[PDB]
């Protein structure tokens, strides 16, 4: 996360990170219940075995309510292209389920109608990682969120050099210094409607990280809620 | 603006239009309280409410 401010106690319970082998985050992940996470498709290729850890807002430090957590079955959408990124998007389910507590708490699956009129419609939503603090930066050791406004459509397209489907929207600023960035991938999207937090997108890639004239590119979760909901089904 | 498009029609989560008139429900592990608004946590750590 390049700008914003540290998730602080409490604040960002759903943030899962993707671990390797190296116990080194690669990327993010949003805790949907006990038993799933959601991520990126693009993430499954950048580590051979991976777990996933919550409840940690400090790579440095033992804060106390982290959990590391192996991954029983990955659901990676049959559509994904590495192309495009279409369909960026896949489901974890864990060996073991997560215990909730202070710092670890699932976000909400919202209805697709109402998230799609309502929630995407708010003037911001909210993304969080432990992803690089600059285009060229080293991945932060603190768990970080930012407020970004969602981005008109047309203007979007008008800016990429790369498609945007369906299955994407844009989020984030203009010229600005905030964005999502390398390392957050795969990380949490959530629009707070009355102090409730719902899960809206995925962190997915963007054409570096808060340059002029590009915004950050998210999956668009509502496009995909009948499909995460036969996933956490089996 | 009218149902839904006002106010979310006073639902505290999701607002469908039914028959010319609003129909609020809630995210799973939330109960639709009496009033048929307010969305009422069933158990401890519910979905999308920060922790403390
Ligand atoms: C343009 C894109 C890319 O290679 N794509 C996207 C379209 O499909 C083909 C692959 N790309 C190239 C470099 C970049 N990697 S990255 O900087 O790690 C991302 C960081 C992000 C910024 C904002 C969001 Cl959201 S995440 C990235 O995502
Ligand atoms: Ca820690
Ligand atoms: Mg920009």
């Amino acid at each position: 996360i390049v700008g914003g401010q540290e998730c602080k106690d409490g604040e960002c319970p759903w943030q899962a990170l993707l671990i390797n082998e190296e116990n080194e985050g690669f990327c993010g992940g949003t805790i949907l219940s006990e038993f799933y996470i959601l991520t990126a498709a693009h993430c499954l290729y950048q580590a051979k075995r991976f777990k996933v850890r919550v409840g940690d807002r400090n790579t440095e430090q033992e804060e106390g309510g982290e959990a590391v957590h192996e991954v029983e079955v990955v659901i990676k959408h049959n559509r994904f292209t590495k192309e495009t990124y279409d369909f960026d998007i896949a489901v974890l389910r864990l060996k073991t389920p997560i215990t909730f507590r202070m710092n670890v708490a699932p976000a909400c699956l919202p209805e697709r109608d109402w998230a799609e009129s309502t929630l995407m419609t708010q003037k911001t939503g909210i993304v969080s990682g432990f992803g690089r603090t600059h285009e060229k930066g080293r991945q932060s050791t603190r768990l970080k969120m930012l407020e970004v406004p969602y981005v008109d459509r047309n203007s979007c397209k008008l800016s990429s050099s790369f498609i945007i489907t369906q299955n994407m929207f844009c989020a984030g600023y203009d010229t600005k210094q905030e964005d999502a960035c390398q390392g957050d991938s795969g990380g949490p999207h959530v629009t707070r409607f009355k102090d409730t937090y719902f899960v809206t997108g995925i962190v997915s890639w963007g054409e570096g990280c808060a340059r002029k004239g590009k915004y950050g590119i998210y999956t668009k979760v509502t496009a995909f809620l009948k499909w995460i909901d036969r996933s956490m089904k089996t | 603006r009218k149902l839904c498009s006002l106010d979310n029609g006073d639902c505290d989560q999701f607002c469908h239009e039914e028959q010319n008139s609003v129909v609020c429900s809630c995210a799973r592990g939330y109960t639709l309280a009496d009033n048929g608004k307010a969305c009422i946590p069933t158990g401890p750590y519910p979905c999308g409410k920060q922790t403390l």
